[PDB]
DNA sequence: GGTGGTGTGGTTGG
């Protein structure tokens, strides 16, 4: 997260860290959507151009965290994966269309002050909240700036970062890039003419873009950190998987495989 | 419980986090 | 230290 700030304790209790078993490293963000299901970006698990193709046994999920690197002894919970479900029409060859995956935990997780699920939007919520100029909130342990390279240490935060960003009009998203955008995506971030800054960055993928409903006071996950070109560049905007658009797939996986 | 999206340390304690007001204000301005 | 840097802890034991 670029130009964000340190999260408060318990601010994003649905935030999940996807962690590689060996070597021991941050892989991506993710979100907790029940006691047994985590949502993330598909490219965190499957990206053949970078030689990435993780199986269940290669990864863990760490839930309830604040510190990036420390094991938060009596606070975080570590879960293993039963199964990964990648969207069958995830397009890693071209534009990361449908950049979405579900991960079923081997056992349910007990909730706490630090560990709690986000809501997923229904049609009405999505039509109401996913409008240009409304702001949502992105969280992650990714890079603090676009990184020029190749090493990284000072570029990584000590604790989870948060930034609030406005949803951008589709024609603006489209004209900002030559990568083909789809209805399975939306973009967010400030225009150069707005002054304020901020974006997700590498290592933030899979993390949630959430919005707080002014009708019921709940947080809803509207997007998944997916892609961008650089980070926090003027005239560029972060791209997010559009959760509601993919919600029938989400529901089909959980209904058929879930617990 | 059906308590998705309500944070134990914030909504459940009637406590606001430091920047959520920004989000709410964006639905106006 | 333990898959940081300081605590009569901390978002947690000793
Ligand atoms: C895996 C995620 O951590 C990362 C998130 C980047 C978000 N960036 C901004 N500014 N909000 N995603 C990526 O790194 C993805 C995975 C494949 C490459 N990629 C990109 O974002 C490229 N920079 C652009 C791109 C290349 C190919 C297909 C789609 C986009
Ligand atoms: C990802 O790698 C796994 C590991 O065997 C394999 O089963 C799966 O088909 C792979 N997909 C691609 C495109 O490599
Ligand atoms: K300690
Ligand atoms: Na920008």
């Amino acid at each position: 997260i670029v130009e964000g700030s340190d999260a408060e304790i318990g601010m994003s209790p649905w935030q999940v860290m996807l962690f590689r078993k060996s070597p021991q490293e941050l892989l991506c963000g993710a979100s907790l959507i029940s006691d047994r299901w985590v949502l993330t970006a598909a490219h965190c698990l499957l990206y053949p151009p970078w030689d990435k193709n993780f199986t269940e046994n290669d990864l863990l999920v760490r839930i309830g965290k604040h510190s990036r690197t420390r094991y938060e002894r009596n606070i975080e919970k570590i879960s293993m994966l039963e199964k990964i479900y990648i969207h069958p029409r995830y397009n890693w060859r071209e534009n990361l269309d449908r950049d979405i995956a579900l991960m079923k935990l081997k056992k349910p997780v007990a909730f706490s002050d630090y560990i709690h699920p986000v809501c997923l939007p229904d049609r009405e919520t999505a039509a109401s909240l996913l409008q240009a100029g409304y702001k949502g909130r992105v969280t992650g342990w990714g890079n603090l700036k676009e990184t020029w390279t190749a090493n990284v240490g000072k570029g990584q935060p000590s604790v989870l970062q948060v930034v609030n960003l406005p949803i951008v009009e589709r024609p603006v998203c489209k004209d900002s890039t030559r990568i083909r955008i789809t209805d399975n995506m939306f973009c967010a971030g400030y225009k150069p003419d707005e002054g304020k800054r901020g974006d997700a960055c590498e290592g933030d993928s899979g993390g949630p873009f959430v919005m707080k409903s002014p009708f019921n006071n709940r947080w809803y996950q509207m997007g998944i950190v997916s892609w961008g070109e650089g980070c926090d560049r003027d005239g560029k905007y972060g791209f997010y998987t559009h959760v509601f658009r993919l919600k029938k797939w989400i529901q089909k996986v959980i209904d058929q495989f879930g617990e | 419980e059906a308590d998705c999206g309500l944070r134990p340390l914030f909504e459940k304690k009637s406590l606001e986090d430091k920047t959520e007001r920004e989000l709410l204000e964006s639905y106006i301005d």
